[PDB]
RNA sequence: AGUAGUAACAAG
RNA sequence: GAGAAAGCUAUU
RNA sequence: AUCUAUAAUAGCUUUCUC
């Protein structure tokens, strides 16, 4: 309507006011006058709709024909203000003339609303063709995690998202062709050639298709299934005390089944290798072990990749081992070579130093990324060779950073200059490898002129490479250009026909992660592969449950008693280095409270699942002393021995104990005569209340102190805040 | 008898796991009433008292009474001190900057970099802005506006660059010039027989001096805060023109900066993120404890956060922490806190005096506020204003050069309170603190031996925060072994708990229309279900009481039902009428059909394939006339008719604006022209300094010359265009 | 310099910490067992424990509610035909007279064949809403030469005692009735099994709530202010009469019409948002005011007939009062239903915890109990000076009731007290886990809890049963130094 | 009157 | 007459 | 490994003098 615009302009430049605000106004200032309004908007807006809706017409009906069609009265009911008001005040109408629109109203064709809000029918598929399994009540330890809120069909950062929405809606008032955004070109094309005759207001599709390619990230809190198919329904999922089994509709990306497949293979791991005949245990969960909806051994054949874990799963279940590792855009499979991870400080080129894992030893990756083919060999903080096949240009240069920065030298450390950080906002760990990669995506010239170059080998079907992205006589060092059964023992170490060990249990990652799929392990034994806060408090709810056997078992045996199921899951949470030292000291505080008939029921709960594993003494046989007993993950699992915890709290007032935030009442089962028990009985090993607080003696004894104290040596012990104990062994 | 006890509930149940039975927010919000000009001249007594052992001289810029309360005398009793040391300041901001190695210059360096990107319309992004062409209140992109007109009046033409950078430095330039011409509003008054008094504006053309423009331009207007929850005693707040709100935005960029890099500060994370970082801090704390010692947390809020924050300590911090800046750079980042070092109060609408025998009534502005012998007000506001007396104005403002007015620094406040935060020691004394800080709200974590050694700690801390200005509150402050303490409302008792009652208010209709408030209800019932411990039972009842809340606000109770209303005859009628009653909507009279599951789908959605064809039709009409359709050729609206808008006509009573209107509705004109030839001025800001006639001239030319090269206009027609272009 | 700076800054400023003990707890607001000044009085919009219903079977049609009250009078012909006023108490700056006037008038508009419920603007109808009582406005230079036009000093809420009936209200709301006047919608179908459980579970909350008086009371509020707000806003400039009605069922299912009373509206032009509109409320009753005085100097209450329940017929008496309200306390009252929420959620999460405990629902072991699990319970009140411990549901009904007694005796009061004693809850929690909590000036505390202690009912009754909690919790202490 | 509560409304 | 900042939600 | 990036409007919550 180019006419008529030229006509309304015309029309408008004919006042001095028009014009004046035409002529003055720049194109940057039309954002500021659009915005003019005199009036101040009305704060509360629930009070005035509340208000208005009691009123005759609060609705503004649109001038045209489609508004000529309402009756001004419709059986007594006036349904929009009369002739009076048709021009220069505005029409009204009531909320009736909305209704009689709906019952006696034109009808239209009902098609571009299904296009525009798309997103919201496919949410509406994935819901209606979805499975509920069944529901759990039990503790749930949530994680506060950024997580995508719907599903996305390609997501894109905003501004490149921007840019092909202006691409597709407003070719002509585009702008300058940014480069990103040819790579979605193909793409662009398609919508183009879906919006060829679509009548619909350009602004709504432009937010329609930004919903279909812009990604809405937000912190909430996840268990166990953070792929935006379960964010959507993440209100159903679960809550701090229940859990309900979800399988959605739809098609899952590879991606988030191979992820969701490496966590449940290190959970299992994790749990197996605490018990008694390791490998027996890990295949009995593998079996039951459910990824989303298909078992675990139908992912692990289809799906060619992992982890060590993934691998001693697969040797476990009868598979064959695929020893090919994912750095993202780089896939890597190992040819020979045994290395371990080591988490040292390591200083990069902005000065900061940031503790990282690096792998020791010298080892041989075949590494593919796209179209690009080589191999990588490494030595521990040095780079020794890559070869490369010949491939295209930036899948050459991707794949070159991509090894350079997977080798940990100290030439890609030093070579980064601007700003990295690897932790979150929230204070959360970033791994600091996939940070680098990311960085030197972008600046990898920075990277490339500290490598340095050399001069270039003179084989015979070999030619040197340069950052040029042309043949050049000069090549940077490591890069070379060429142009052409397994049985698991028991402690699930993979073993070859010789006897050289490739992989054991060691060497699966400590990382507690969330899996993108919903994991199911389809056991009555399930809570053995939660997390440490939902173990300890399953672990102690057994021990409550079955207090009064344990404890006849206890004052009547000696040693059975320390032996069951729940604290061998129990187990899998203490860090084993103190797991031996934690039994020999909880075993000796037990027996001593035994000795001498001095009972307390709460410490006894609290030591008891602690006396599981083998005892490890002392050199004189006296056990380690402790104040506080660690678990694994986050700084506030611990168990105090003498005070409360975040996991363990008793009230003897109340007789109640607070296991991680859940009150258990304690009375009944019970004297109280333990109320006027004395606590330091069962404190440390060894050692009994002597009397109240002696200034003889003085300052209280430490445990380093403590230990080196002969028998019969009176001590100070302070139990918790105002009660001074004097204390002999 | 057996006598009820609500509080008997926490014997039973610990008081963090109960605290929403604490917060009565199912009951009114306390309002205000009437003028703010009491609490105002409060704030400024209780400004100028904790400063009046400090330097008191005369501007020699403005001529008000300026009170320095900066490296005076150090306090020697516990009130509020406002006696920041300089020296001190520097050296919590040098040891921050030794714990965090390249910090500052980051933050100057994004901060730099952002003003430089930054555009005028950015200053559109607020609320109500005091406008100083007309001594008044009006939006911020109309304020914004008129200020651009004044400047054109004045020969200052920074804005048409369209930077950030040359409008404030036309705005420092127009506190140069000796006079100011500019646009104001004159209200013709007419005595209406009925009598009453009609109220017509106009806009005419103005002039002030120098001194009193300068006065104008570093006023702060005051009013009273309504719809607060937890005070009893309702408290003024402040906005600023716009020739401050060009300044803060940038001191208040490279403080976020600063802010986001340091573990100790609450902001600017919020909601579930704020929770995690929180959390990960009080981990690391509990795990960090020294063996064999003892911890204790802190509690704390800073009392007169606000009325002791003096900005020449701003300005002393905008200086160390952009050392490594540009000149240029350094002035402008120090033009806020001097701009704030000078402000000026108005002191509001005044009070209202009257004749109880005759029933009689009137106002008395700030100007005549000593005009009337002080015998003839109340004993509290007599001794307030005789307090007053020597900082008041004879415009009817207030000279309040010390403190900060209302909230305008929250975050390099925050960075004070952190820096405050990471001294974590004084004396090598046996002790260690860390913590917490958001705006004055802070945690204390203090690790040491013995409980008499965390004392001490907390001692010093009290008394660093002195040194700094800052002073704790030792009423609304308190201290115990860690694991247990508060902060911003949230209550951490080993994690987190849920805190239900905080979010009840938002369960309303919202009352933007019948498909909005729908999808707004069922959205806020499943992000509570999500992130504050809201059940399924809970969730579905609120789900039921959001119904029946939405059927009496919109009068769209179910078709069979027999409730009479003007909507409910046709409602019934639809009813009768309609086949499949399970696809109509709520709104009108259909079934509801949420639960938990379906909650996050819009209702037309979840109802489409149950819908009649014909009332589906009805429904998504795409011309139906409850929506506004784009024109200059209608284009579809895909939202159905429930998708419809209250035109708030806001007429206050006794005042006709018919010249207010028509410049709006020549911006309007404008405008609408402006995306009829630019469509995607809508999604995308238009970028450009040429004018908007020029900018659509061409568009209208190149579109003209094509659709006549593509065949879609004929030869007379293309004649007639470009001779209409030609003659712009 | 910090070293320096605080080695040369006086001693006397510091932070003074204090180790808080169970001693150092003393009773908030000591002036509220104070009997020089008067009990607090009952201020409440409407009649809630003393409200009575006049029932009226209804046929399941929502008639109207012109209609519905001139049945509901016709019923009950004997009380409508009463014109003779007998006096029982009168409020002391009040009309008898032109109150009974307008409490006929109300009646005889009800009561007619026409369609409108509006009233003429009588001397009565203009005294009771208060017409032409607004200041005249007059420039400020004339006031300015008046000498006599001075500020005014404002009034403030004078300090009161505790009262019994806030007591003996509680005690009412929380008990079980026979009538459900909760109106909840359908909800969609369940399919997913968590929505089977929640529906379980609100089967047993809702039916626990909805059988109290405290429900009652909340439907009869809500509905009165909706109608409040439509009739304010369609009847600007014109006086018109609003039943005070409900709808309730009984455990037969058959629906019942409750008139409460009646109300009238004065002129309606609220501009702002704090613009009041006066509120003339007939309430019916049972309760003589002659019993407690002290509880109703607001109220002008007539005798005006009998009733018939049983054997023993009891008197009914009319509760007349002017009354005021603005848009934001109709719009407020009109959303009281999220008093139930509240309610249940913090319950619902106590029943959640449970079941993390046992593995499956308890929601029927913690109010019924089951073969494993005794029933829930918890210490709800005292009596005789000793604790007493009630069901699940009681207490649900309880923290229902303190919901509701927040949204009726709602202000600024409340929230100050709310916040204040908040902080020393969680002190006396602090002490209660054995967390050694130390606190720097506690009798500010102490003063800035006691600064909103003055005339709100639910306040002072609040600072008296925290009073009698803080003993209970010291007398429990009292074995925690042994161990 | 009353609502209300440090100041207002009780129409302009 | 109803500000600043942060988080979240809805909408265009 | 979500780390980058992120138009405007409106609402809600929190904090910002007693
Ligand atoms: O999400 C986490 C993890 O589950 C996921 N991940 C890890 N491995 C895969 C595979 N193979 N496919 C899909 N997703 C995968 O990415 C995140 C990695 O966290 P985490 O596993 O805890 O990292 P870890 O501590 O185990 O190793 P890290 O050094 O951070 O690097 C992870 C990744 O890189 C491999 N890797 C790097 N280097 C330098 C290696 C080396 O020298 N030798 C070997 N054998 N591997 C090296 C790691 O092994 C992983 O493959
Ligand atoms: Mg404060
Ligand atoms: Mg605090
Ligand atoms: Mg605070």
């Amino acid at each position: 309507m180019t006419l008529a615009k030229i006509e309304l302009l015309k029309q408008l430049l004919r006042d001095n006011e028009a014009k004046t605000v035409l002529k003055q106004t720049t194109v940057d200032q039309y954002n500021i006058i659009r915005k003019f309004n005199t009036s101040r908007i009305e704060k509360n807006p629930s009070l005035r709709m509340k208000w208005a809706m009691c009123s005759n017409f609060p609705l503004a009906l649109t001038k045209g024909d489609m508004a000529n069609r309402i009756p001004l009265e419709y059986k007594g009911i006036q349904l929009k203000t009369n002739a009076e008001d048709i021009g220069t005040k505005g029409q009204m109408c009531s909320i009736a003339a909305v209704t009689w629109w709906n019952t006696y109203g034109p009808i239209g064709d009902t098609e571009g609303f299904e296009r525009v809000y798309e997103s919201f029918f496919l949410r509406k598929m994935r819901l209606d063709n979805a499975t509920w399994g069944r529901i759990t009540f039990g503790p749930v330890e949530r994680v506060r995690k950024r997580v995508l809120l719907n599903p996305l069909t390609k997501e894109m950062p905003p501004d490149e998202a921007s840019n092909v929405i202006m691409e597709i809606l407003f070719p002509k008032e585009a702008g300058i062709p940014r480069e990103s955004t040819w790579i979605h070109r193909e793409l662009i094309k398609e919508k183009r050639e879906k919006l060829k005759g679509t009548m619909i207001t350009p602004i709504v599709l432009a937010y329609m298709l930004e919903r279909e390619l812009v990604a809405r990230r937000r912190f909430l809190p996840v268990a166990g299934a953070t792929s935006a198919e379960f964010i959507e329904m993440l209100h159903c999922l679960q809550g701090e005390n229940w859990r309900q089994i979800y399988h959605p509709g739809g098609n899952k990306l590879t991606e988030s089944r191979s992820q969701s497949m490496i966590v449940a293979c290190r959970k299992i791991i994790r749990r197996s290798i605490v018990a008694s005949n390791p490998l027996e245990l890990a295949v009995e969960i593998a079996n039951k072990t459910v990824i989303d909806t298909e078992p675990l051994k139908s992912c692990l054949a289809a799906i060619d990749g992992g982890d060590v874990a993934c691998d001693i799963i697969r040797a476990a279940l009868g598979l064959k081992i695929r020893q090919r590792q994912r750095f993202g855009r780089l896939e890597l499979k190992r040819i020979s070579g045994r290395g371990f991870k080591n988490d040292e400080e390591i200083l990069i080129g902005n000065g900061t130093i940031q503790k990282i894992g690096i792998w020791d030893g010298e080892e041989e990756f075949h590494v593919r990324c796209g179209e690009c083919r080589g191999i990588l060999k490494k030595s521990k903080m040095k780079l020794e060779k890559l070869l490369i096949n010949s491939a295209k240009k930036e899948d050459m240069r991707d794949l070159i950073i991509l090894c350079m920065v997977f080798s940990q030298d100290t030439r890609m450390f030093q070579g980064v200059r601007g700003e990295i950080n690897f932790l979150n906002r929230a204070g959360q760990l970033l791994s600091p490898m996939y940070q680098l990669q990311r960085y030197f995506l972008n600046r990898s010239n920075d990277l490339f002129d500290q490598w340095g170059y050399e001069e270039s080998p003179k084989a015979s079907e070999l030619h040197g490479i340069n950052e040029s992205m042309n043949a050049s006589d000069y090549t940077l060092k490591g890069v070379v250009v060429t142009r052409n059964k397994v049985s698991i023992t028991k402690n699930l170490s993979l073993i070859k026909r010789t006897g050289e060990v490739i992989m054991g249990a060691n060497d699966v990652s400590e990382l507690e992660s969330q899996a993108q799929l919903m994991i199911t392990y389809d056991t009555p034994k399930m809570w053995e592969m939660g997390t440490t806060k939902e173990l300890v408090q399953n672990t102690y709810q057994w021990v409550l449950k079955n207090l009064v056997t344990l404890k006849a078992q206890f004052l009547l045996g000696k040693e059975d008693m320390f032996q069951w199921d729940a604290f061998e899951a129990f187990e899998s949470i203490i860090p084993q280095k103190m797991a031996g030292q934690y039994s020999g000291f909880a075993r000796a505080v037990l027996k001593q409270m035994r000795d001498q008939e001095v009972m307390k029921t709460d410490q006894f709960i609290k030591l008891l699942p602690f006396c599981f594993s083998p005892p490890k003494l002392r050199s004189n046989g006296e056990p380690y002393q402790f104040l506080k007993l660690v678990l694994k993950g986050g700084g506030e699992n611990f168990i105090e021995v003498r005070k409360g915890s975040p996991l363990f709290s008793y009230n003897p007032q109340t007789e109640v104990l607070t296991i991680c935030g859940r009150m258990m009442s304690l009375k009944g089962k019970i004297e109280d005569e333990e109320r006027n028990r004395s606590m330091g009985n069962a404190v440390l090993a060894g050692f009994l209340v002597s009397g109240k607080y002696d200034p003889d003696l003085g300052d209280f004894k430490t445990i380093e102190e403590l230990e080196k104290l002969k028998p019969g040596e009176k001590a100070n012990i302070l139990l918790y805040q105002g009660k001074p104990v004097k204390v002999v062994k | 008898g057996m006598n009820i006890n609500p509080y008997f509930l926490f014997i039973d149940v610990p008081i963090q796991a109960a605290i929403s039975t604490t917060f009565p927010y199912t009951g009114v919000p306390p309002y205000s009433h009437g003028t703010g000009t009491g609490y105002t001249i409060d704030t400024v007594i209780r400004t100028h008292e904790y400063s009046n052992k400090g330097k008191q001289y005369i501007s020699d810029v403005t001529g008000c009474t300026m009170v320095d309360p900066t490296n005076g005398p150090l306090p020697e009793d516990n009130e509020p001190s406002a006696y920041a040391q300089l020296d001190c300041v520097l050296e919590a901001l040098d040891r921050m900057d030794e714990e965090h190695p390249g910090l500052f210059q980051a933050a100057s360096q994004n901060a730099m970099e952002t003003l430089m990107v930054t555009t005028v319309d950015k200053l559109t992004q607020g609320r109500q802005t005091f406008d100083w062409t007309v001594c008044r209140n009006q939006p911020a992109a109309t304020a914004l506006n008129t200020t651009i007109t004044s400047f054109r009046l004045n020969d200052l033409n920074g804005a048409d660059k369209g930077g950030l950078i040359p409008f404030c430095q036309d705005i420092i330039d127009s506190l140069d010039r000796p006079e100011m011409t500019f646009f104001s509003v004159k209200n013709i008054k007419k005595k209406l027989p009925a009598f009453l008094i009609k109220r017509i504006p106009m806009k005419v053309k103005d002039k002030i001096t120098k001194v009193e423009y300068i006065k104008r331009a570093l006023s702060l207007n005051t009013m009273t805060k309504d719809a607060e929850r937890g005070k009893l005693k309702r408290r003024a707040i402040a906005t600023a023109g716009i020739q401050i709100r060009g300044f803060v935005l940038v001191v208040e960029n490279l403080a976020k900066n600063i802010c986001e890099n340091l573990e100790q500060s609450g902001l600017p994370v919020g909601g579930n993120e704020k929770k995690a970082k929180l959390s990960n801090a009080v981990a690391k704390m509990l795990s960090n404890c020294p063996p064999g010692g003892i911890s204790m947390t802190v509690t704390g809020d800073n009392t007169k956060w606000n009325e002791c924050l003096n900005p020449r300590i701003f300005l002393a911090m905008t200086e160390r922490i952009t050392r490594d800046s540009p000149i240029w750079f350094r002035d402008f980042c120090s033009i806020a806190p001097v701009l704030f070092s000078n402000k000026i109060a108005r002191l509001g609408k005044g009070f209202m005096i009257t004749s109880k025998t005759k029933r009689l009534k009137a106002q008395i502005p700030c100007p005549d506020l000593f005009s009337i012998p002080l015998e003839r007000y109340n004993e509290e506001t007599r001794a307030k204003l005789k307090k007053l007396k020597p900082f008041f104005n004879e415009e009817g403002t207030a000279s309040l050069s010390p403190g900060m007015m209302m909230g305008m620094f929250n975050m390099l406040s925050t960075v004070l309170g952190v820096a405050a935060l990471g001294i974590k020691n004084i004396g090598n004394k046996e002790y260690l603190w860390d913590g917490l800080q958001s705006s004055d709200d802070f945690a204390l974590f203090v690790n040491a031996k013995d409980e008499e050694t965390c004392m001490e700690g907390i001692n010093d801390f009290y008394r660093t925060c002195k040194l700094l200005g800052i002073n704790m509150s030792k009423k609304k402050s308190y201290c115990n072994e860690t694991g247990m303490f508060e902060f911003t409302s949230m209550f951490y008792r080993d994690g987190f708990v849920s805190n239900f009652a905080m979010e009840l208010p938002s369960f309303g209709v919202a009352g933007v229309n019948e498909s909005a408030d729908m999808a707004i209800g069922m959205t806020i019932i499943k992000n509570n279900m999500i992130n504050n411990g809201m059940g399924p039972a809970t969730a579905q009842t609120a789900i039921q009481l959001f119904i029946a809340d939405y059927r009496y606000t919109y009068k769209c109770h179910r078709g069979d039902s027999k409730v009479e209303g003007k909507r409910m005859k046709i409602i019934k009628e639809l009813w009768e009428n309609t086949k499949g009653r399970d696809g109509l909507l709520v709104a009108d009279g259909g079934p509801n059909i949420y639960n938990l599951r379906n909650l996050h789908i819009p209702e037309i959605v979840l109802k489409y394939n149950l819908m009649d064809p014909e009332y589906k039709g009805r429904l998504l009409h795409p011309q139906n006339p409850f929506v506004g359709h784009l024109s200059i050729m209608d284009y579809d609206a895909v939202s159905g008719t429930h998708s419809w808008r209250t035109k708030r006509n806001r007429s206050i009573l006794n005042t006709d604006q018919r010249n207010m209107i028509l410049e709006e509705q020549c911006y309007a004109k404008c405008c609408n022209l402006f995306e009829a030839c630019f469509n995607s001025a809508s999604y995308r800001k238009p970028v450009g300094q040429h004018s908007m006639l020029e900018a659509m001239a061409h568009r209208l030319r190149m579109d003209a010359r094509l659709d006549y090269e593509s065949g879609r206009m004929s030869k007379d027609d293309f004649e007639k265009a470009m001779a209409h272009l030609g003659e712009i | 310099a910090i070293e320096r700076n605080l080695a040369r800054m006086s001693p006397l400023v510091s932070v003074t910490p204090k180790k808080l003990t169970w001693e150092d707890l003393r009773p908030i607001g000591p002036h509220i067992y104070n009997h020089e000044l008067p009990e607090v009085p009952y201020n409440a919009f409407l009649l809630m424990s003393d409200e009575l219903g006049l029932a009226n079977m209804t046929e399941g049609k929502s008639k109207k509610p012109k209609t519905l009250a001139k049945e509901c009078l016709e019923k009950y012909s004997t009380l409508r035909d009463q014109t003779d006023p007998i006096l029982i108490m009168k409020s002391e700056k009040a009309n008898e007279n032109f109150l009974w006037k307008l409490w006929r008038d109300c009646v005889n508009t009800i009561s007619n064949e026409e369609m409108s419920n509006e009233l003429q603007k009588t001397n009565y109808a203009k005294w009771a809403t208060g017409d032409g009582l607004t200041y005249q406005k007059i420039m400020k230079e004339v006031a300015i030469d008046d000498e006599t036009m001075c500020q005014e000093e404002p009034k403030i809420p004078n300090k009161c005692r505790v009262a019994a009936w806030v007591q003996t209200e509680m005690n009412l709301l929380s008990t079980l009735t026979s009538k459900r006047a909760l109106d909840l919608p359908e909800i969609g179908p369940d399919v997913a099994p968590v929505e089977h459980v929640g529906s379980e579970r609100r089967k047993y909350f809702v039916n626990e709530i909805n059988y109290c008086k405290a429900s009652t009371v909340m439907m009869k509020y809500v509905l009165f202010h909706t109608s409040l707000l439509n009739e304010s806003n369609a009847s600007m400039g014109k006086y018109k009469v609003i039943p005070i009605t409900n709808r309730v069922v009984n455990e037969k299912g058959e629906s019942f019409d409750m008139l409460y009373g009646l109300a009238v509206k004065g002129q309606s032009h609220l501009r702002g948002d704090t613009d009041v509109v006066t509120v003339v409320t007939f309430e019916f009753s049972s309760t003589d005011p002659r019993v407690d005085s002290g509880k109703w100097p607001k109220y002008t209450v007539f005798r005006i007939g009998s009733l018939f329940v049983s054997g023993r017929e009891k008197s009914v008496y009319l509760y007349c009062r002017v009354n005021g309200t603005n848009k934001i306390q109709m719009k407020w009252g009109m959303e009281a239903r999220r008093c139930l929420l509240q309610s249940m959620q913090q319950m619902e999460a106590i029943v959640e915890q449970e079941s993390s405990i046992q593995g499956y629902d308890m929601t029927k072991a913690c109010f019924k109990g089951d073969r494993v699990n005794s029933p829930k319970t918890f210490s709800i009140g005292t009596q005789e000076g000793k604790l007493v411990k009630g069901s699940f549901g009681k207490a649900l009904r309880v923290i229902f009731t303190k919901c509701l007694m927040h949204y009726v005796f709602g202000n600024a009061q409340l929230e100050g007290f709310s916040a204040e004693s908040r902080r020393l809850l969680l002190l006396i929690q602090a002490l209660k886990d054995r967390k050694g909590p130390w606190v720097f000036d506690l009798e500010g505390m102490y003063s800035g809890i006691e600064e909103c202690i003055s005339n709100n009912p639910w306040v002072i009754q609040s600072a008296y049963w925290f009073n009698e909690w803080l003993g209970f919790e010291k007398e429990g202490s009292k074995v925690l130094e042994s161990v």
